[PDB]
């Protein structure tokens, strides 16, 4: 199972880099998780490395290319979950050279059975034989879908008599397989042979071995345990005849295609299903370790795969202006500070990135592919409190920070921790003080396969540069620096900040502490010295009076015309500074207890 | 075309004499029983072509204690059993002796669950006939056969067209099809002996052709003509982008089918299921109903008989009447039995007095049937629910009334708020002293086709009219819920309030009143009577002709209030040079 | 239904001058006429009530007064702060009733406009449309005459134009009209002017630009 | 003082609805009359409605009758106006007010009041088209740049200039509608002319209904 | 073969150093040579390790 591409027809490096890097993604893929892109590859090129895909999520895209044959013999389905031109699941153009010394000659697709989504175009390949040959409407699921077959060959031999006149190729090992043009009225689908009783199930994808939902090859929809299914164990059972709903002790949640026993940490169960971000008119809710979706908030969506925007950009930026929570991914790339002049986009001005510094939760990825040349870090997320990591870029990394040549530190200082995914750091030529942080207490689970943060600033020289944190940080780093920036104080902290020490015995301002932060005493609270000046922050929390003692609380002064539960109050202070009520009969105040005592 | 069913089993009918009319309003031009079917204790020449529609039935079919010679169910292709009889009987056939000497069962070929019963019914000749084995589902069944041959009857052999001499009657048409032990291969159904005649797996009673859209019935669920297995969501889930959908070919699952919405009296829910109960941490919420899920904790939800604590609980007593106070909703049945206004030796349990009923007094909605079939003597009417608009009938009675009144000695009803009785029938009978039955507008009441009153025995209308007792002379149409004018459903004058009137006191009286869609509202305190002329425009003191003391404009005012304002010359309360 | 007449619809007095504004009552209403004042871009607020009495918070530069169904507002010393609209209202029936409302000028002398003309953008001209503006600036009155004659062909029934609001401290308006041409319209002429007379202005000023020249 | 914020403004269409509200602090709103006033543009003010929750009546004008329900939720404290068939007659700003006091009943109590546009016309952001300075903007010492926002809708459009940055100098001018159905706005900065090509002078264009955001370099 | 340069204003397509050419195809199609580091369909991102 891998990751599949996204680059259309477009190519990085000469033929042995583009060849290269289609073996490293395929080199071992059964399942390709994207489109398939085989575009601009020479004939000298060892493609049987495709050899073991099974499955293509996407669309299958091959282009300008001179080989062959394509060597795909054990694809089966195509789901054209994307679709190129939005109208075919499957694409072969321009397989030749103008000067015909190479060309693609056969697909040998010889197990491919079902296209659950989007047509077949065929087109302009001067020596591509049997593409006549093949009953396409046998594999297209979509009665609907444009089928496109023309100029393919000119002097290309027939099928093996064997073939009975349909194959992919020349040998009889070409043969074509028909599942469904063959099948038996009562079947409506795929089927293993021509009996009635030898349909493939309603829920299978492609062909099968037998009639049970376990004997499919893949699922349309999901898989439960081995079987294909419509949908996961429903929370309720409905009885046909009383028109009641009794609880299912049965239950799973639709994730992925697959049913789970329990949602992920990180993502929002909507009523049945594990989801990247609720539908339009629902908002997030914590409850009891879950998040769940109820009947709103500021829809702040993010960049990426599910967004019409690539980049944060100068025409996109200001759609976080008040944002505290990312519904998606932030990817910075270098067009999207340079400008894009393809779309007449502007620069974008460094200092409005200082519109995220509001933002506390992304709930995708975070990609940062470069950085205005002036900053040294990303402060400006220092209010990141977590990364979600529901969706990963090339479906793997959650945290990705790459070749920005000015930053020395990471900033996050409020991050505490990254829910999924892995981490990729590098070729950040500057970056110091990543290299003493635990990342093992920032991201949630085993780590040791996760973390990638080579080639950047070595080790070596930032120490001995003396780059490297305040020592009063505790064993876990630092995201920079400064104590402010440290992860775990080894004392106390104030204001988030790592300090030596709490003002509890002295210091004008005096403190005490909870949860090794140091917080200040109350105003009116006397000062002690040697000992705790209080206990909180409250008026009955201190150790003694600094004025005025009313009941249980410590006062400036004996209040005059409060307003209680039983009308206006005033006391009066005694010799030991405690208040007490005055007369009844008294007008603004007192000096007693005792009517002629009253102001 | 959709109907219920009833739960009597082998109960005896309340009216004997309705009983026939009853089952003629359930099922008549129903092809679909969202219950069981249930036939018994029918006199001869009984109207039962009203039978004649019915396809199918969810639950079971009794047919029991009849005279009558034929039961004209000839559609009826499956017993699908959801509710078995007894020791689970999908058919039961009892003791129908008059009595029963033809099945004509032409149409079933299938039963899904449970077994077949027949007993003592001793005119019956097909009962050893039909190959039940064919008849039950291919599926694992217990497919119990009980059949009683002491037919004491000399009956002809199947017709010479029956080939194997199976037949449901003495006639051609009544020889019986097989549909599953004459299949090729392993097909649960099939036209004929051919993998050709071969039915589409998810058809049921057999087919008319190899696809879904060709079944006689579906095994599972009937989408739109289309047999499925399951209802399309109205909410999907993209499996590629993790994110849920709204499904604009989603459809809410009723009974057996599609719908586009609920139907009447039925709940709908984001799970896609129409309900007669909101299941737990939920609410009941308008729009049109709709069970929504609780995101804070729900509210007091009070319960009638057959739900929660009260389910196996008879009728309410002193033991539970407490139970109903400061309710306005109740959430199951009522019920009124003699052993609630009588005393009970065995439990202790004391007797419903009077004043006790009055808890009842707020009482606006029963979500289940109404039963009344004891009331104290000292009241001559049932006003202690005079405040009751609505009965659901969600919860039916015998599976078929939502209101019943039997033996009572109530001279009117007094239900003046009695507006809607969502579904059921309604049974009035042996109140030989009640009166005003036919003075309510029951067909204003009833929302459903299948809904009627049943009645008889009550106080014949000769002796109502002789002795000159009718609605109120002001009340419209003659429509009332009993003599007086406060009780009478429509005014032809002005409604008042809560009473009939021939006027407002507009021109004239102390306590002067404005109209309001005909209804009689106060003057305002401040506001001065007119003596031959209109008093008032409105309740508020700015509508009124002349203040009853001055003015505090734009308002009457009797004192100015205290900016501290005084009575100045000008007849109005000006600001106070004294501060 | 009371009707309130409201005159004068407008007045203009000096800073520092008395200004009085008065409404009429179709009935004897008493004291119950309230006195709103809305500024531009606000909701009215109240003045005075019950006739005569200042509201906590008012200015006490207003009072009124009645006499029968005559309703006076009266500012002993105008400000640049008091240009708003005035409302007289009745709160003796319902419902409350307005009347058409006052406005008060700031009386200053009179003085002509800046005059100046500015070209289409490009990238209008890229869109198929365009549009040039004459503007005259800080002025008094708010009064004044504005012709495009563009290559000396007078322009009618494709201009519109707005005026700004009385200047705080200079009691001055702007007024900017904008000619409307399709690419088309625009290419087909060259010289471009904007003819502008004045009350306080001693010799019309024309304004031109040629096309391609900005 | 107390705090009186309208809403539920915006773009509607002929025979539709739309329902205002109007948040209270400072004050229980359940024992004072609560006003709404509308203002239609060029026009002076027409009293609509009344509400008097601690009693439950109301009042309407006869503009209204039949089409206007007035309401408040004195929990929310928040009054409430549920306009029924609309026309286009009846775009105005729609201001809250409320007596307060008890035996004082004018309109002391004010809110900010919000439009609402009855218009078959759908929305549309604003095209803006910046204004060059040049020898013939020149008056004196000083020179005009600016920009002109055409084809928007509904009005108001919100324009400043460098993000607020430039306030003096700069003149704004009330909205036009446009024969296209659509409305057009104005705004102009005047400055000396030595400041041409050095000082920034970006007209900035908000225009909320569309969710469009146009920033125009004015340049020669 | 099948490719020919891009137009002045169609090479602002590629971005990063890409290098802009077009198939000789109704429609037109743009493709990117990108640098060994940089894939996309317009070079716009980085290539990872
Ligand atoms: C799945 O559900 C659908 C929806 O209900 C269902 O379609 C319905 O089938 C019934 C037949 O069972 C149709 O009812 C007929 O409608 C025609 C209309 O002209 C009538 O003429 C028919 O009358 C016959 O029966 C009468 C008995 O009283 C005779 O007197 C008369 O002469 C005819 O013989 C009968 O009423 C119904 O109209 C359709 N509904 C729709 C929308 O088409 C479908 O059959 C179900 N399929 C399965 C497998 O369950
Ligand atoms: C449904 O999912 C199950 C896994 O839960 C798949 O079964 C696995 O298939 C792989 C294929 O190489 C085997 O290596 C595993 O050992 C299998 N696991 C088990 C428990 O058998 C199954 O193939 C999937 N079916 C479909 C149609 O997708
Ligand atoms: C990095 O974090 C890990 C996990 O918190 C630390 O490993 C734990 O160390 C404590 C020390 O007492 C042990 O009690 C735990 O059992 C260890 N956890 C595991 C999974 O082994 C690790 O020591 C930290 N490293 C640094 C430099 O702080
Ligand atoms: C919301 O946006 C406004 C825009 O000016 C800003 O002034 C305000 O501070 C923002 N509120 C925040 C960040 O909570
Ligand atoms: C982050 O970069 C800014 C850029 O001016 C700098 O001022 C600031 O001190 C840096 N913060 C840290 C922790 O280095
Ligand atoms: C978010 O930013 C505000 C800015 O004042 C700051 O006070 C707050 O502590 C920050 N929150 C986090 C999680 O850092
Ligand atoms: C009734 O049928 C049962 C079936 O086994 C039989 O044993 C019994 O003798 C029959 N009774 C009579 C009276 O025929
Ligand atoms: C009484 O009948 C009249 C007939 O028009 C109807 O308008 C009125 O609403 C009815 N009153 C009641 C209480 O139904």
């Amino acid at each position: 199972v891998c990751p599949g591409t996204l680059n259309g027809l477009s190519v990085t490096g000469d033929a042995e880099n583009q060849y290269q890097t289609l073996y490293k993604l395929y080199e071992r893929c059964e399942v390709v998780m994207g489109n398939l892109e085989i575009v601009l590859t020479g004939h000298n090129a060892d493609l049987s490395f495709l050899q073991w895909i099974r499955e293509v999520t996407g669309y299958v895209l091959v282009a300008m290319n001179e080989f062959s044959t394509l060597p795909l013999p054990n694809l089966r389905v195509v789901r054209g979950t994307q679709v190129y031109d939005g109208k075919f699941a499957i694409f072969v153009m321009l397989n030749y050279n103008t000067n015909s010394s190479h060309a693609l000659r056969q697909l040998r697709l010889t197990q491919l059975t079902e296209i659950l989504s989007g047509g077949v175009y065929i087109e302009k390949n001067d020596k591509l034989c049997h593409m006549d040959t093949i009953d396409w409407r046998d594999i297209v699921r979509d009665r609907d879908a444009e089928i496109v077959v023309k100029d393919n060959g000119r002097s290309c031999p027939p099928c093996h008599e064997v073939c009975k006149g349909r194959c992919w190729g020349p040998g009889s090992e070409d043969c074509q397989t028909l599942t469904k043009t063959i099948c038996a009225p009562q079947c409506n689908g795929h089927c293993f042979g021509p009996n009635p009783n030898q349909c493939c199930h309603d829920e299978c994808a492609g062909g099968c071995s037998g009639p049970q939902d376990t004997d499919c090859f893949a699922c349309r929809h999901f898989n439960d345990s081995g079987a294909c299914v419509p949908r996961c164990p429903q929370p309720l059972v409905y009885n046909k005849l009383t028109f009641q709903l009794e609880p299912n002790p049965h239950t799973k949640y639709q994730y992925g295609g697959v049913c789970v026993a329990s949602c992920p940490h990180n993502f929002v169960v909507d009523q049945t299903s594990c989801v990247r971000a609720c539908p339009p008119d629902k908002m997030e809710v914590d409850k009891n370790g879950l998040k769940m979706c109820e009947p709103c908030p500021k829809a702040c969506e993010g960049t990426g795969s599910g967004s019409r925007f690539q980049t944060v950009d100068s025409s996109n930026i200001d759609g976080f202006v008040n944002c505290t929570k990312i519904l998606g991914n932030l990817d910075f790339l270098i067009t999207g500070l340079n400008g894009d002049p393809w779309h007449k986009i502007p620069a974008l001005d460094p200092e409005k990135l200082n519109v995220f510094r509001t933002v506390r939760e992304i709930t995708g990825y975070l990609n940062i592919q470069s950085w205005p040349p002036h900053m040294h870090n990303f402060s400006v997320f220092s209010n990141l409190t977590t990364i979600g990591g529901r969706s990963l870029y090339n479906r793997g990394f959650s945290l990705l920070i790459m070749k920005n040549l000015n930053v020395t530190s990471l900033g996050f200082r409020s991050l505490k921790e990254i829910s999924a995914g892995r981490i990729y750091i590098s070729a950040n030529r500057q970056l110091c003080y990543h290299h003493s942080l635990n990342w093992t207490k920032v991201l949630r689970g085993p780590t040791e396969e996760r973390l990638d943060i080579k080639h950047n600033r070595p080790r070596r020289d930032c120490v001995a540069e003396g780059k490297v944190c305040d020592p009063l940080c505790s064993s876990g780093g630092c995201w920079g620096p400064g104590p402010g920036q440290c992860l775990s104080c080894r004392n106390y902290s104030r204001g988030g900040v790592c300090v030596t020490h709490c003002n509890f015995l002295n210091g004008e301002p005096r403190e005490f502490a909870h949860e090794a932060e140091c917080f200040s005493c109350h105003p009116e609270c006397q000062p002690m010295e040697g000992t705790a000046t209080c206990n909180g922050s409250g008026s009955d929390t201190c150790a003694q009076c600094a004025h005025f003692r009313d009941g249980p609380h410590c006062v400036s002064s004996c209040p005059h015309g409060v307003l209680g539960a039983k009308g206006p109050i005033y006391k009066y202070p005694d010799v030991q500074n405690e208040c007490r009520p005055c007369h009844e009969n008294c007008t603004q105040g007192c000096k007693g207890p005792e009517l002629q005592d009253c102001l | 075309q959709v109907c219920t069913g009833t739960d009597m089993k082998l109960r005896l009918p309340a009216s004997p004499e309705t009983h026939l009319d009853m089952l003629r309003h359930l099922y008549q031009g129903c092809q679909v029983v969202q219950g069981n079917l249930e036939l018994t204790y029918l006199p001869t020449n009984a109207s039962l072509s009203f039978l004649q529609d019915i396809q199918e039935v969810q639950g079971y079919v009794l047919i029991a204690h009849n005279q009558v010679r034929q039961v004209p169910l000839q559609r009826l292709r499956i017993v699908r059993g959801t509710q078995l009889f007894e020791d689970n009987y999908a058919l039961a056939v009892l003791d129908n002796g008059g009595g029963l000497r033809e099945l004509q069962l032409r149409s079933l070929t299938e039963i899904l669950k449970g077994g077949v019963l027949i007993q003592r019914n001793p005119q019956l000749c097909y009962q050893d006939t039909i190959l039940w084995k064919d008849i039950f589902h291919k599926n694992n069944q217990l497919a119990l056969t009980l059949i009683d041959t002491n037919r004491s009857r000399a009956c002809h052999p199947c017709s010479p067209m029956c080939k194997g001499s199976r037949c449901w009657g003495e006639s051609s048409e009544d020889c019986q099809s097989l549909t599953r032990t004459v299949c090729a291969g392993g097909c649960a159904r099939c036209k004929g002996p051919l993998p050709t005649d071969c039915c589409h797996e998810q058809c049921a009673a057999g087919c008319t052709g190899p696809k879904h859209s060709d079944c006689l019935a579906c095994l599972h669920f009937n989408h739109s003509g289309i047999c499925e297995l399951h209802c399309p969501a109205l909410v999907t889930y993209n499996t590629d982008t993790f994110e849920s959908m709204p499904n604009p070919e989603g459809r809410y699952t009723f009974g057996a089918s599609c719908v586009t919405a609920c139907p009447y009296n039925y709940l709908s829910t984001d799970v896609g299921f129409c309900t007669l109960v909101c299941p737990l941490h939920n609410q009941e919420v308008t729009a049109t109903q709709r069970c929504e899920k609780c995101s804070k904790p729900c509210a007091r939800v009070c319960y009638g008989l057959g739900m929660e604590h009260l389910r196996e609980v008879r009728a309410v007593t002193s033991a539970n009447i407490q139970e109903f106070a400061g309710c306005k909703k109740i959430f199951g049945s009522l019920a009124f039995l003699p052993e609630s206004f009588d005393g009970d030796p065995a439990s202790n349990t004391a007797p419903l007095q009077p004043e006790q009923l009055q808890v009842f007094e707020t009482l606006e909605e029963i979500t289940g049937y109404l039963y009344i079939s004891a009331w104290p003597d000292s009241l001559p009417d049932l006003s202690v629910f005079q405040n009751l608009q609505v009965i659901r009938g969600r919860i039916l009675h015998n599976g078929a009334y939502s209101l019943t009144l039997q033996g009572l000695g109530i001279s009117w009803l007094g239900l003046r708020s009695l507006r809607e009785l969502g579904s059921g029938l309604a049974l009035i009978h042996h109140n030989t002293h009640l009166c005003f039955v036919h003075t309510v507008p029951w067909d204003q009441l009833f929302r459903n086709p299948h809904q009627a009153l049943l009645h008889t025995a009550n106080r014949p209308e000769d002796e109502c009219v002789g002795e000159g007792l009718a609605c109120h002379q002001l009340c419209a149409r003659g429509h009332c819920w009993g003599p007086g004018p406060t009780q009478c459903v429509n005014c032809s004058q002005f409604l008042r309030g809560q009473e009939c009137v021939e006027e407002c006191r507009v021109l004239q009286g102390l306590p002067r009143e404005y109209v309001n869609a005909r209804h009689c509202l106060p003057c305002h305190p401040e506001c001065q009577p007119q003596n031959g002329s209109v008093t008032c425009f409105g309740p508020e003191a700015d509508q009124c002709v002349a203040c009853a003391h001055y003015k505090d404009p734009p308002f009457c005012v009797a004192r100015c209030p205290s900016i501290w304002k005084f009575p100045d010359e000008e007849g109005a309360c000006q600001p106070c040079p004294i501060n | 239904d009371i009707q309130m007449t409201q005159s004068p619809s407008s007045l203009s007095a000096s800073v520092g001058d008395r200004v009085t504004i008065t409404c009429r009552a179709s009935q004897d209403v008493n004291t119950a006429v309230a006195w709103y004042q809305q500024k531009p871009g606000k909701a009215p607020k109240l003045l005075i009530y019950s006739a005569s009495f200042l509201y906590s918070g008012v200015p006490s530069r207003f009072s009124g007064s009645r006499s029968g169904t005559d309703f006076t507002l009266t500012i002993s010393s105008l400000q640049p702060e008091d240009f708003a609209t005035y409302y007289c209202q009745q709160h003796y029936t319902t419902p409350p009733t307005f009347g058409q409302g006052t406005k008060v000028e700031i009386k200053r002398t009179v003085a002509a406009p800046s005059v100046f003309i500015f070209p289409p953008s490009d990238e209008q001209l890229k869109s198929g449309t365009a549009s040039v503006v004459c503007l005259l600036n800080n002025f008094y009155p708010r009064e004044a005459k504005v012709q495009w004659k563009v290559d000396n062909a007078l322009q009618s029934g494709n201009s519109q134009e707005s005026v700004t609001e009385q200047d705080s401290k200079d009691s001055t308006y702007s007024l900017s009209s904008t000619l409307t041409l399709s690419k088309a319209d625009y290419e087909k002429h060259k010289v471009y002017a904007c003819e502008v007379t004045h009350q306080g202005l001693s010799s019309p000023v024309t304004k031109s630009f040629n096309r391609g020249e900005c | 003082e107390v705090q009186l914020v309208e809403s539920g403004g915006g773009l509607v269409q002929p025979g539709g609805s739309l329902r205002l509200s109007c948040a209270a602090s400072g004050f229980n709103i359940k024992d004072t009359y609560i006003h709404w006033v509308r203002q239609a543009p060029g026009k002076g003010l027409e009293w609509v409605a009344r509400i008097y929750p601690t009693n439950g009546y109301t009042r309407y004008a006869d503009s209204v009758k039949g089409r206007f329900t007035i309401s408040a939720d004195t929990s929310k404290n928040t009054a409430y106006l549920q306009m029924n068939s609309l026309r286009a007659e009846d775009t105005a700003v729609y201001y809250c007010s409320r007596w307060g006091g008890d035996g004082f009943y004018a309109m002391d109590y004010w809110g900010q009041g919000t439009l609402v546009t009855v218009s078959s016309a759908s929305t549309k952001g604003p095209s803006v088209f910046p204004l060059a300075p040049s020898s013939k903007s020149t008056s004196g010492g000083t020179a005009a740049l600016g920009c002109l926002v055409k084809d928007y809708f509904p009005e108001p459009v919100t324009v400043s200039w460098n993000s607020g940055a430039l306030t003096s100098g700069v003149h704004t001018f009330p909205a036009v509608l446009q024969s296209s159905g659509l409305y057009s706005l104005s705004s102009v900065v005047t400055v000396p002319s030595s400041s041409l090509g050095t000082q920034t002078y970006i007209c900035n264009v908000n225009h909320k209904p569309s969710n469009t955001k146009v920033d125009k370099k004015v340049e020669p | 073969s099948h490719l020919v340069k891009c137009a002045e204003k169609e090479k602002t397509f590629c971005v990063n150093g890409g290098e802009c050419f077009m198939v000789k195809s109704n429609p037109s199609r743009y493709l990117c040579k990108c640098p060994n580091e940089f894939t996309g369909d317009r070079c716009q991102n980085y290539v990872m390790a």
